[PDB]
């Protein structure tokens, strides 16, 4: 075996190879077949197969991944010429194993794991360039321009200093586009923040696609990242070779994984919880405990929370439909609005909470910033492509910040003319933005724009306007006193994976009863408008609600209960909203 | 802390220096009888 | 770069003194040494092997190393000197070792001692030949500043040379009585003639004699003597340092 | 590190025994009318003193330039050291029943006025026989002839011819000048201030034959150590009581014109 | 003076001998117990008391401490001896650093004499960390007394960590291979640079004289957890003319991780110099660290509690020379004691100071200071960041439970007042230089001071026209009290004779209750928070009845007077705090009316 190890070439090999040909999930063969039709020589293999197969390969594996790759690949390459011995592909069969070892908190990591293959759940940050590095650099004497190469001379290239015709002193330099070289994008990726236990320090780690594997993942995909840990010492200065004790380590990419639910207990929990008449009721009221005497609310921020069923529109030509919901609560101040962004937030899954000011740490946009790379940092809004922000103090915005609004509004996108090129980022997100009122409190009789004071266009996109004001009610202040004073002297994990479950499975189709149940409340709303009257917006609204409701009570398609919900909240939200 | 100096540890001329201690010790002088 | 302990010349130190300490056992050892403060001579004789069996690692230690062994024993022997009677050492500035019994291949004969035995105990056999005449060597020699009110001290040791004016070049005055000086005389040994083959050329040895072991031979005496044989400063002359010497 | 100064430190500097030789060319091995060179020879360990001058030896060594030889090996030759035909020849020599007169009259005709002094010599050069007695002591196997007279007599030439003519011929005066002279040398060699022993004509000629002009102006060691030499073919050299002896089993041819008690010891002697 | 083999042994003996009843008085030899986990690859960090060794060598003990990097080495070759006797299994071989040891092992019992230099290093037959913790007997040392007299010894301090750094591999023993011999070259290193090495020197190598350049491994190679922090004087240990004082601390290995910046941690470790020459060297300092702790009257104190008007005295013995404002004297008293934090409750008391300048207001922060057990002081740094590659806490952050006054809090950057809005919404400091959210948990009370601006106050123009702040936040507070220079030339005369006596007796007027000694007065504090009195339901009733009636009062108000359930938590707040005073671990309804006396006040004060 190779020294300090316990491998052996031939034996691990042909293990592997025997694993290829025989596995019970014989897959390995069939994809061989797609890679030979297709010619893409790369053979990405789930390395908990291996393990199932044969846990000590696996362990070896993982042990010496540089040193047992070559191995797989020989074993593939010469599969690949049993299995098609006769083919043509510009470079042979290679392998890219993955999801091995989910120790995934990289706030965990150990110098025991040094050259160990592992995978890691996380967020692409910043990406760069291939980076062009130098593998063979030839050479040409000032003097009498003899030719000559130097290969590789680990990392840093050897200057020859001397010539070999006229063997003058140093004149043989460089010459750039004769010389090697291969494709290197270095990529900071941040740990997964919601699988992190604290979250009190995210942490970040530098990636390498090396020659390979470049580009592939933009900013901001939450992937599973497999390849081998590495560290390397660090230069004192350049010139000087003394080092650091402590190593910087990154990590050199293998493969990319874009990324059942929980055990059978649960789904068979929920939708066991789920046939309760008033489990819509419950959950409302369910959600959010510490609030009290709002319903209606609780409602609309829920049905935010499953929202509609995602819908392609790519055959019909109209583009993607906003298949999220976004609800803006205006309420006047210490109305709980913050606790529930922050309630929501902090159960919500992969979603972001900023401010409506520029101050917010987080930031509610994209942009370039040099450390010296122009690389693009992110926004909260393109963090939460399939999240949920929570937005505070939506009233106080900037008109560029309003436009960006609406895009994304009306777009689902964000565009963004880097430099001079244009990036579309994606963000399907659901928008729970938290308005106050202008002055010291909401003045009555004045619309919402008055005391607003937002584009008509902008607060239109949002589906739902919910107004919440403190009444003077002295009875309303003592029951809320009395509950709050209660609460001084259902978990919240049962509801989110309720919600998980049913963005994951179930998906709601319409129902011709929902149909005629929407067609008919919306010609209703019409001819009362007909004396701010319908709009087709308050049609979508009410067909993303219908599904929004349908999947609360996972009947996997839209009934006219969810209609006629919808329509009660819709009405509501205009109940709230009326003013004339 | 810089004050103590660890101790480094750890055609052949090796290989001849075996063949040599092979035939010293291994050569074999006489036959089967003697 | 001033050494403060040797946890080896400690040990070996004290394990001296251990052997030395003969109470419990025989007492033959604590008897010679009340014979040597009775008889007023500073030279202890010892058998080798007697310190082989109470120690043989010591012993092989003393054999193979030699200069360092015997520092220790003296020691060793001046403090257990001093535990029996201090002031009868404080007579003497040192006290030395005598080694004898057997020697298992340390006993060689002037032919047969090589050069592989350089800084190792040997016990020679054979005839003295040339004689030197005593002469007095000065091993610390003590020197006064009447300029600076000043005593100073100079060992030589093993190692122009003499010290005569203070580094102010203010004059040294040299101190007799309180110096130290040792009668030293040189002899040569040679094989015993009967045994002697022809072929060979002489192998003639020089050896040094001092303090009480300096008149203790003439020239035609069949004698033994064990030693610490060692080079000189410079291809460098060998020559034996005589522990103990013995007229067979 | 003082600069280049260094104090050296005997404690720890191992050393090994220490032994320079010189090795001359053979007296057969010599070209005619040549002088054999000389080489260094520098054995250190045990190979070191397992040898005294006078040994005819073979060395394997390395050949090295400071000009000298590292000895790795040492052959000496404790007993012995020839064409069918040479013997057939010389069976046929012995055949003759005129040999001896043969061998006489062939000897030195280029020289004039010789008469049974050819005969002397030839017998001198066949030699008697080194007998060992009963006992175990041993009697002078060697025969040796004086030649006293005129000197105008080209006794020289008889001298020149025959030492040539013996297979180990060293031809010597008694004022040859030589350090060792005819018999050993002990001196201490001022280059290098040790005492280095040297072998004379006597004990270079071992077993063969010596010409010695000049003999009455042998020098006065030399008197003293030609009595034993003859009388015991042994140059015994004295260091106080140890005496190494040298082996000089060589007949000596002297040449003289006028100590005396040597004279007696001769085997033969004759007038010009 | 002492031959460390024989030391050695003691150990050994010690380790191998010594027990401890454990629970239900079983007699275990702890230690090896540890040693039987450490020979499994149960155990890799293996802490030691000393007061063990103190338990039959206490002569042993001072020796270690005397000179603590030695006796470590004692103790870990001590371990490394005794390992394969307490070993009985041979567990899997974890990770590849076993294997490439037993490997290791293998080729040198493949090999009769050896040169020192070829054999392995002690220290790449490790795998086991072991450290020691100070004894009982040697007090916990404050920083500014550790000087260069205690370095090279163990010793123990407390403080309060300023910084730490990411956890990092610090290299242990570096590995090479040979070019040519391909034999394995070791290197410890001991500072925190080093040269790698080239030629090889091996022995067939050096024979041959090949050019065996040396190459380094990595997983040849052994590294450690390592992380540096800094940690801080506490704020008790530095006396008022003073400044606390850093020290750096090098944590690694499995000691690692245990720490965040504000915790007021204990460490005990060896003080040692790093070299990163006047009639000698000179070298900075650091500990290294072993063990890593996050830590937390007479009678006639009890009547003078048992007085009614205790509190009271205690409340104009907050800054007794500050003459008036003794409301004010109170509500800072309740800050200082703070809320319970029932369960959770945020008990801390955050008070925002408006009012002309000259009104005592910076001089009363300064007191507070002064009285309170930790606190902070800035006029605005205030946050945490991350310098460089470490997470520098700010003051907020060094406040931990304490208090940060903040004096000149209008001229606060707005991206202060989002931070600290963050501070009293969650009692945590979120921070993205690099766009990292770091968060950390900034637990205090806000003790907040500003000015109007264009000079003094103007009751003709509102609340936060004289002011320029958000009034959002203004609600987040407490309480916001109002000072205004009204001319009233009986009461002003009053404080000038005030002003005039302290001047003619550098003491204050002789008042009813004259004022106690601070320590005092920090004592009776960390006695209140001993108590966490309840709230009885009865008491809601009553409190909720006050509520409603305030409420409608602000209705009644022309002005909205910030009325909301935030302020009834408020005053939920300041009467378990008053029951904290009384030491009774029940509000009182005479501590609810008080409260609302006070907030009744602070309202009165924005007249
Ligand atoms: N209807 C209600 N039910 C329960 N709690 C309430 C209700 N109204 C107010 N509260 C309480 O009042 C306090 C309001 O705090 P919070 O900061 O969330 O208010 P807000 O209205 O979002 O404020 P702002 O608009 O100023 O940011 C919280 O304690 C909240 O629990
Ligand atoms: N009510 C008071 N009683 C006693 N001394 C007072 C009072 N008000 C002000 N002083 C005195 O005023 C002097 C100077 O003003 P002071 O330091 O109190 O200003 P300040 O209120 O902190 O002002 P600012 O916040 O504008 O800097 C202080 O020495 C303090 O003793
Ligand atoms: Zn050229
Ligand atoms: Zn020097
Ligand atoms: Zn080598």
């Amino acid at each position: 075996v190779i020294w300090g190890t316990d491998v052996n070439v031939a034996a691990c090999k042909e293990n592997f190879q025997r694993f290829l040909q025989r596995f019970i999930d014989p897959l390995y063969m069939q994809r061989l077949g797609e890679i030979n039709v297709i010619g893409e020589p790369f053979l990405n293999v789930n390395c908990e197969h291996i393990k199932s197969f044969d846990k000590n390969l696996y362990r070896q594996l993982i042990s010496y991944p540089q040193e047992v790759i070559p191995t797989f690949d020989m074993a593939v390459n010469e599969i690949f010429f049993d299995r098609y011995p006769d083919s043509i592909l510009e470079h042979q069969i290679q392998v890219r194993p993955f999801n091995a070892l989910k120790t995934k908190n990289m706030r965990n990591l150990n110098p025991e794991d040094i050259d160990q293959l592992i995978t890691i759940s996380g967020m692409v940050i910043r990406t760069s360039q291939l980076i062009p590095e130098m593998q063979e650099a030839f050479f040409q004497c000032q003097v009498c321009a003899h030719t000559t190469r130097v290969e590789m001379d680990r990392g840093r290239i050897a200057e020859p200093s001397v010539c070999g015709r006229c063997h003058t002193t140093h004149s043989m330099a460089l010459i750039h586009n004769r010389s090697l070289f291969s494709d290197k994008q270095m990529i900071k990726l941040q740990e997964s923040p919601e699988d992190m236990p604290a979250g009190q320090t995210p942490h970040t780690v530098i990636l390498f696609a090396h020659n390979d594997l470049v580009d592939k993942v933009q900013p901001g995909d939450r992937v599973n990242v497999t390849g081998i840990y590495r560290a390397v010492p660090i230069r004192v200065n350049p010139r000087v070779s003394n080092v650091k004790s402590v190593y910087k380590t990154h990590i050199d990419v293998i493969h990319y994984r874009k990324t059942k639910l929980f055990s059978e207990k649960r789904v068979e929990l929920l939708k066991e919880l789920s046939r309760k008449p008033d489990i819509y009721e419950r959950l409302a009221s369910a959600l959010a405990p510490s609030i009290y005497e709002h319903e209606d609310i609780k409602k609309g921020i829920l049905l935010q929370l499953f929202g509609g069923t995602r819908k392609d529109f790519s055959h019909t030509g109209r583009g993607k439909f906003r298949a999220e919901i976004n609800i803006l609560l205006c309420g006047d101040p210490g109305t709980s609005k913050s606790q529930l962004l922050q309630y929501v937030y902090n159960l919500v899954p992969r979603g972001q909470y900023t401010s409506g000011k520029g101050s917010s740490a987080v930031g509610l946009t994209a942009y370039v910033m040099k450390d010296r790379q122009l690389v693009l940092q992110t926004g909260a809004l393109v963090l939460s492509d399939n999240g949920i922000c929570c937005i505070d103090e939506f009233d106080k915005m900037n008109e560029s910040t309003r436009s960006v609004l609406h895009e994304v509004m009306e777009q689902q996108t964000l565009s963004i003319a880097k430099a001079g090129i244009i990036c579309q980022l994606n963000a399907r997100t659901s928008v729970l933005a938290a308005a106050n009122p202008i002055e010291s409190q909401w003045n009555p009789k004045k619309t919402t724009i008055e005391n607003i004071q937002l584009p008509h266009t902008l607060l239109s996109r949002f589906d739902l306007i919910f107004l919440m004001l403190d009444p003077q009610d002295e009875a309303y202040d003592r029951r809320l006193a009395h509950h709050l004073v209660a609460l001084y002297y259902l978990d919240m994990a049962v509801l989110k994976d309720y919600i998980a479950y049913a963005h994951s499975t179930i998906m709601p189709r319409l129902s011709e009863e929902a149909s005629q149940a929407l067609i008919e409340a919306y010609v209703d709303m019409r001819k009362i408008g007909s004396s701010v009257s319908a709009y087709p917006r308050q049609l979508e609204s009410l067909i993303r609600l219908a599904e929004a409701h349908a999947k609360v009570r996972l009947s996997n398609k839209v009934e006219a209960i969810d209609v006629e919900e919808a329509k009660r909240l819709h009405r509501e939200a205009l109940k709230q909203s009326a003013t004339d | 802390s810089g004050f103590d100096d660890p101790g480094i540890f750890y055609a052949r001329k090796s290989q001849l220096q075996r063949r040599f201690k092979e035939f010293l010790r291994q050569y074999r002088v006489g036959t089967d009888r003697t | 770069t001033v050494v403060l302990d040797d946890v080896e010349l400690r040990e070996a130190q004290r394990d001296y003194l251990d052997f030395l300490d003969d109470e419990e056992d025989q007492g033959i050892y604590q008897s010679k040494v009340r014979e040597l403060i009775s008889d007023n001579q500073y030279r202890l004789i010892v058998n080798v092997n007697d310190l082989r069996r109470k120690n043989e690692k010591r012993a092989n230690r003393l054999l193979n190393n030699a200069f360092e062994e015997l520092v220790a024993f003296q020691r060793a022997l001046k403090d257990f000197v001093a535990s029996i009677d201090a002031t009868y050492a404080k007579q003497y500035e040192e006290f030395y070792v005598g080694l004898e019994g057997s020697f298992g291949s340390k006993h060689v004969s002037p032919r047969t001692l090589t050069s592989c035995f350089l800084s190792c105990v040997v016990c020679v056999e054979g005839i003295v030949t040339k004689c030197s005449l005593v002469r007095p060597k000065v091993v610390r020699s003590v020197h006064y500043c009447p300029a600076t009110k000043k005593t100073i001290e100079r060992r030589y040791s093993d190692l122009s040379v003499y010290p005569t004016k203070d580094e102010e070049n203010n004059p040294l005055e040299t101190e007799y009585g309180l110096s130290v000086y040792k009668d030293h005389q040189t002899i040569t040994i040679q094989e015993m003639p009967e045994k002697a083959p022809a072929g060979q050329l002489p192998r003639s040895v020089d050896v040094i004699l001092d303090d009480d072991l300096v008149d203790k031979a003439k020239p035609g005496d069949r004698v033994q003597v064990v030693g610490t044989y060692r080079c000189l400063p410079g291809t460098f002359r060998t020559v034996l340092i005589a522990c103990n010497v013995k007229q067979m | 590190c003082p600069l280049d100064p260094y104090f050296i430190m005997p404690d720890k500097c191992k050393c090994v025994d220490f032994q320079t030789l010189k090795l001359q060319e053979l007296p057969d091995a010599v070209p005619h009318g040549e002088m054999p060179r000389h080489m260094q020879l520098y054995c250190d360990r045990y190979l070191c003193d397992k040898v005294v001058p006078g040994n005819r030896v073979t060395i394997m060594g390395i050949y090295s330039i400071k000009s000298y030889i590292r000895v790795l090996g040492i052959q000496v030759d404790t007993d012995g050291s020839v064409s069918p035909q040479e013997e057939e020849e010389f069976r046929r020599l012995a055949a003759l029943p005129n040999v001896y007169e043969v061998i006489s009259k062939s000897i030195a005709p280029s020289i004039f006025g010789g008469t049974d002094m050819k005969k002397a010599i030839a017998c001198l050069l066949f030699g008697g026989s080194r007998k060992r007695l009963p006992d175990g002591l041993t009697r002078r196997g060697d025969i040796n002839l004086l030649m006293l007279g005129d000197p105008g007599t080209a006794k020289s030439q008889l001298l020149k011819f025959v030492e040539k003519c013996s297979p180990i011929g060293v031809y010597t005066s008694g004022k040859g000048s030589s350090a060792a002279g005819l018999t050993a040398s002990v001196m201490r060699d001022p280059s290098s201030r040790n005492f280095i022993m040297e072998g004379g004509a006597m004990v270079l000629a071992d077993g063969g034959v010596v010409c010695i002009d000049e003999f009455d102006k042998m020098r006065e060691d030399d008197r003293v150590a030609i009595h034993e030499a003859m009388e015991q073919q042994t140059i015994s050299i004295a260091k106080a009581g140890i005496t190494t002896t040298l082996n000089s089993r060589c007949s000596v041819l002297a040449a003289a014109n006028s100590m005396p008690t040597i004279l007696s010891r001769f085997d033969m002697i004759f007038i010009v | 003076l002492k031959d460390y083999a024989l030391e050695k042994e003691k150990v050994k003996k010690f380790l191998q001998e010594f027990y401890q009843d454990d629970e239900l008085g079983k007699k275990q030899f702890k230690y090896g117990n540890q040693l039987v986990r450490l020979a499994h690859r149960e155990q890799v960090a293996l802490y030691v008391d000393l007061d063990d060794v103190a338990e039959d060598d206490p002569e042993l003990v001072d020796s270690i401490c005397e000179n603590a990097r030695r006796y470590a080495k004692l103790f870990a070759d001590a371990v490394q001896e005794l390992l394969p006797q307490y070993k009985e299994r041979e567990v899997v071989n974890k990770d590849v650093l076993d294997v490439y040891i037993e490997h290791r092992l293998m080729m040198e019992q493949r090999s009769m004499v050896r040169s020192p230099q070829n054999q392995y290093p002690a220290e790449l037959m490790r795998r086991f960390e072991l450290y020691f913790q100070g004894p009982s007997s040697n007090k916990p040392r404050v920083i500014r007394e550790v000087r260069a007299d205690s370095v090279g010894k163990l010793v123990t301090v407390r403080g309060i960590v300023t910084r730490v750094s990411e956890v990092k591999p610090k290299m242990v023993v570096a590995t090479y291979t040979c070019d040519q011999c391909g034999a394995e070259t070791y290197q410890p290193i001991q500072s925190p640079t080093f040269m790698p090495l080239i030629m090889c020197p091996s022995q067939e190598c050096q024979t041959n004289r090949s050019g065996g350049r040396l190459y380094l491994q990595t997983r040849g190679s052994r590294f450690i957890k390592f992380q540096e922090m800094k940690m801080q004087e506490h704020s008790d240990q530095v006396p008022v003319g003073n400044i606390p004082r850093s020290i750096t601390v090098l944590v690694e290995g499995e000691n690692t991780r245990i720490a965040q910046p504000g915790d007021h941690v204990s460490v005990t470790g060896i003080f040692l110099p790093i070299l990163r020459v006047v009639q000698g060297l000179l070298s900075e300092t650091y500990l290294e660290a072993h063990r890593i702790v996050k830590m937390n009257l007479t009678r006639e104190e009890l009547r003078q509690i048992a007085e009614e008007d205790f509190y009271e005295k205690l409340a104009a013995s907050i800054a007794p020379e500050i003459y008036g404002h003794e409301d004010v004297k109170k509500a800072l008293l309740l800050l200082l004691v703070g809320g319970v934090d029932q369960s959770k409750i945020r008990g801390n008391i955050n008070i925002c100071l408006m009012g002309d300048p000259g009104v005592a207001k910076s001089q009363l922060l300064s007191y507070i200071d002064r009285l309170a057990p930790r606190s902070q002081y800035t006029t605005g740094g205030l946050t945490a960041a991350v310098l460089r590659l470490t997470l520098e806490g700010g003051a907020l952050v060094l406040a931990d439970q304490g208090v940060c006054c903040i004096d000149e809090f209008d001229k606060m950057a707005e991206a202060d007042r989002t931070a600290i809005h963050e501070v009293m919404e969650q009692q945590t400091i979120s921070i993205a230089k690099a766009g990292i959210l770091t968060t950390l948990n900034a637990r205090c009370s806000i003790l907040a001071a500003a000015n109007p601006a264009y000079g003094r106050y103007n009751p003709r123009r509102s609340l936060e026209q004289n002011i320029q702040l958000p009034a959002a936040l203004l609600s987040r507070f407490d309480l916001l009290w109002l000072i205004q220079d009204r001319p009233d030339r009986d009461n002003d005369l009053r404080l000038a004779q005030h002003i005039t006596y302290v001047h003619q007796h550098s003491r204050q007027p002789p008042s009813q209750f004259e004022p106690l000694d601070m320590k005092l007065m920090r004592r009776y504090i960390a006695m209140c928070r001993e108590k966490q009195p309840m709230v009885p339901e009865s008491l809601a009733d009553y409190i909720t009845a006050a509520y409603v009636e305030m409420r409608r009062e602000a209705w009644a108000s022309k002005d909205a007077t910030y009325t909301s359930a935030r302020t009834l938590l408020a005053i939920l707040r300041l009467s378990t705090a008053l029951a904290r005073l009384r030491m009774v671990d029940v509000v009182e309804k005479e501590d609810v009316n008080e409260a609302i006396r006070l907030m009744e006040m602070s309202k009165d004060s924005l007249l």
